[PDB]
């Protein structure tokens, strides 16, 4: 039997930011949905498109992966149809998406005594993102008629702006880890059970 | 890009580099407050300077935006609070003198060492021994001794400061494109741009004016009542006709009659409804106490406490391992944190102050959703009237029956209640009058109405028409009486504790139609009722986005303060001493002299 890794996007050391989130393929292996309750506690579960029992009776073409660390606050904006600062310029789901949302807290992981800067997130993007686009450019945003000469001041801002987790902040402010599961059943041979 | 997008864009950075800045300094003083050492000085010293700087240069920044072509109201009031100059417009040299002698007032007032005649080494400073000796004597020489010692020490030292303090401060709200410096603390009450709910700086002297002439004959009552009672109290120097001495207030100053209540109770046998005995017979503790009062929001329909709130705070005395200071307060620090540092005794008085604190707490947890710059009361005055209000339902005979620290057998008496309002009555109504000629003569300093050549005069004279207190000896134009108070020489208004207490019995009857109260207004109880709490709540939410009056308007249903519910609150007592007083003069004769 050869099971899909499922360990190492759900049980990783560190994640990835917002802006540069961590895309994995998954094909040519055996899926046990079960285990991902090894954890437990999970502040969202949500499933569009499957049953709420994940139906371990599908065969799909391949499975991707997306992972990230956002607020507890704009967890509700990963969802379809949504406006807000992050399914506007950072991540955005299509309106036909199929696929399970997972999400719980990392405070314990993610927080640190004077800051945890490591963090960043897209504000200022000119314009909205196309359904799973990243845009990872890094370019001083003009809001005026005086072009920018590729430095700051006054209408030029620099896009990333950082979290600063810390204890003690309340589960409005604290670090969450965002799991997205896609399923993607477009022609060929099913390979992933 | 039109100017108001470019307004959003910086209102947006400012918002986050402010939210991310602000916590930091919070937090530090915090740790210096709990804990107080060396190394947490610095710290508060260097987040203090940082988050100054910060504010400077986005403040400096924001004056870009010309702010006549803003259409919307939110982005507006930001950028108004932001783009405000304060003490800058003015040179450099003449904030440097500003700044010297705001400290040396506020050092002279902390300081205030006094000495006595009897002996050279046996000075008594204010804040021990002369409070205790104008508080709970009762010898006519002593207190007198105490009341112009102390006021000829200080004010005799201040008078050349506080006429350059107010020469200065006048330059500078003129130069802040002000008439003076009363108007600029009269600006706080100002709302212009919204049709329906305009208010004028210059329309707040005419409302306060207007609420005190109905105000005005419940105190002569109170005040003729007094002065029979301490008439007989000190024989021989009080005038039936004439005025009060002002050493024989209780205070200092007289600002309240609070500790008057001891020579002036109607029916002294019967004991006021004290709790401590029944808190300790049953093994209370802090932890008790603040458990006790989150009940008492819930059953009202707000949110209770959050999870970190009893992790970080503090609600125990440290002892002695620790020096932290006693004051209570509820911290906002931010980013959804929340504490209460307050050392809990078990006492009758500490549940009160419980309940007060976290009606300041929810009140702060009700508009976190609001931006940075406008998230704080409507006015000056909101803050302590909720707490207040949630204060005064807490201590009724029903609720401390319900809550079972009153035994059942128990049933009020007509001899309490008056005696409780009485009580209550030396504590709210008796320091109206003086806030308000306090604030009218700053006023009118500041206008210039007041000829430097007649401060003392002026002073004196509208202390004996509006408040009917008599100097006891006269006092030359070298001093300066006023400067005595904390809130004088420390640069603070005086004119909130009117509107708030306005605002306390205007919510409070709001509260009571709203739960169907059946009996007087001085029993009513908001426990269990949720359409009460949700009516507070509807104007909890606002924050400082809207006008006050639409606020009080959400609330109680009318646009301006209103005094018909203090007279409501009170008219058992009214017309008691109306029964009482039927063998006396109202009133007092301003001609009469104790010299
Ligand atoms: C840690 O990894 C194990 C597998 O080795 C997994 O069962 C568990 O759920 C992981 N913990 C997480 C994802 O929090
Ligand atoms: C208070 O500050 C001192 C100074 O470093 C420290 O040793 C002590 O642990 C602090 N106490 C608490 C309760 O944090
Ligand atoms: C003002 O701007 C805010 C967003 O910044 C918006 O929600 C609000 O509707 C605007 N005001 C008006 C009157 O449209
Ligand atoms: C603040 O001072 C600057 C400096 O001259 C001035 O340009 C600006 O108009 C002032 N703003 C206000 C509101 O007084
Ligand atoms: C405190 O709030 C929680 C959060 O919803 C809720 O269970 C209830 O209102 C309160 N809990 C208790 C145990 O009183
Ligand atoms: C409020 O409700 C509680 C529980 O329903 C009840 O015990 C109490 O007697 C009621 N009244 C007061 C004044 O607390
Ligand atoms: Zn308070």
């Amino acid at each position: 039997t050869n099971l899909c890794p499922f360990d190492e996007v759900f049980n990783a050391t560190r994640f990835a930011s917002v802006y540069a989130w961590n895309r994995k393929r998954i094909s040519n292996c055996v899926a046990d949905y079960s285990v991902l309750y090894n954890f437990a506690p999970f502040f969202a579960f949500k499933c569009y498109g499957v049953s709420p029992t994940k139906l371990n009776d599908l065969c799909f073409t391949n499975v991707y992966a997306d992972s990230f660390v956002i607020r507890g606050n704009e967890v509700s904006q990963i969802a379809p149809g949504q406006t807000g600062n992050i399914a506007d310029y950072n991540y955005k789901l299509p309106d036909d998406f199929t696929g399970c949302v997972i999400a719980w807290n990392s405070n314990k992981l993610d927080s640190k005594v004077g800051g945890n800067y490591n963090y960043r997130y897209r504000l200022f993007r000119k314009s909205n993102l196309k359904p799973f686009e990243r845009d990872i450019s890094t370019e001083i945003y003009q809001a005026g008629n005086k072009p920018c000469n590729g430095v700051a001041g006054v209408n030029c801002y620099f896009p990333l702006q950082s979290y600063g987790f810390r204890p003690t902040y309340g589960v409005g402010h604290q670090p969450y880890r965002v799991v997205v599961l896609s399923f993607e059943l477009l022609h060929a041979p099913a390979t992933v059970c | 890009s039109t100017i108001e997008e470019q307004a959003k864009t910086f209102l947006d950075k400012f918002n986050h580099e402010a939210e991310d800045l602000f916590y930091q300094s919070s937090l530090a003083s915090w740790n210096y407050n709990t804990n107080i050492t060396e190394e947490n000085v610095q710290n508060m010293n260097n987040a203090g300077d940082k988050w100054s700087a910060f504010l400077k240069e986005q403040s400096t920044l924001a004056q870009m935006y010309p702010l006549q072509e803003i259409q919307n109201l939110t982005v507006k009031l930001q950028l108004q609070a932001l783009q405000q100059n304060g003490s800058s417009v003015l040179s450099e040299d003449k904030s440097k003198r500003l700044n010297t002698i705001l400290n040396t007032m506020s050092t002279i007032y902390s300081t205030g060492k006094v000495c006595n005649p009897d002996n050279p080494q046996e000075c008594l400073l204010l804040e021990p021994g002369l409070n205790e000796i104008m508080a709970n004597s009762l010898d006519y020489n002593e207190r007198l001794w105490a009341w112009e010692s102390w006021r000829s020490e200080v004010g005799k030292q201040l008078r050349p400061l506080y006429e350059e303090y107010v020469v200065l401060k006048n330059e500078m709200a003129r130069a802040n494109h002000y008439e003076d410096y009363g108007d600029y603390w009269r600006g706080d009450y100002e709302v212009n741009g919204v049709d329906g709910y305009d208010y004028s700086r210059g329309q707040l002297i005419e409302d306060v004016e207007h609420t005190f002439e109905e105000i005005k004959p419940l105190y002569e009552h109170l005040h003729a009542y007094v002065r029979a009672k301490l008439m007989n109290a000190y024989p021989s120097y009080i005038s039936p006709i004439g005025c009060l001495p002002a050493h024989l207030l209780g205070d200092m100053w007289g600002r309240f009659w609070t500790n008057l209540y001891s020579l002036t109770v109607p029916f002294g046998q019967k004991p006021n409804i004290d709790v401590t005995d029944a808190m300790v017979d049953q093994a209370w503790d802090a932890q008790r106490i603040f458990k006790e009062a989150e009940k008492f929001f819930v059953s009202v329909g707000l949110p209770n406490m959050t999870q970190g709130f009893w992790e970080n705070s503090m609600l125990t005395d440290p002892g002695n391992v620790q020096k932290a200071v006693c004051h209570p307060t509820a911290w906002d620090l931010g980013k959804g944190d929340f504490r209460i540092l307050m050392c809990t005794k078990v006492t009758m008085d500490d549940f009160l102050t419980a309940h007060h604190e976290m009606g300041h707490i929810q009140y702060d947890m009700a508009y976190a959703a609001q931006p940075f710059l406008l998230r704080n009361g409507a006015n000056e005055g909101f803050h302590e009237a909720v707490g207040e209000i949630m204060s005064l339902s807490a201590a009724t005979p029903k609720h401390l029956k319900s809550i079972g620290l009153l035994s059942p057998d128990f049933q009020e008496d007509n001899e309490t209640e008056i005696n409780f309002l009485l009580k209550q009555a030396l504590t709210i109504v008796g320091t109206l009058p003086f806030t308000y000629m306090l604030e009218k003569w700053r006023w009118m300093v500041f206008k210039g109405e007041i000829p430097k050549d007649q401060w003392m005069k002026k002073w004196w004279e509208m202390k004996r028409e509006i408040v009917g207190v008599v100097e006891p000896v006269p006092h030359d134009e070298t001093y300066c009486d006023p400067a005595s108070l904390f809130h004088v020489s420390n640069d603070y208004s005086f004119i909130r504790y009117y509107t708030r207490t306005l605002y306390q019995f205007q919510f409070q009857e709001a509260l009571c139609q709203a739960a169907k109260h059946e009996g007087p207004l001085h029993k009513c109880d908001i426990s269990n009722s949720t359409e009460a709490g949700q009516k507070l709540f509807n104007m909890l939410r606002l924050g400082k986005s809207e006008p006050w009056t639409l606020a009080l308007e959400n609330v109680v249903g009318a646009k301006n303060m209103n005094v018909r519910p203090l007279l409501n609150y009170f008219e058992p007592l009214f017309t008691w001493l109306k029964d009482q007083n039927k063998n006396s003069f109202v009133g007092w004769s301003t001609d009469w002299s104790p010299y």
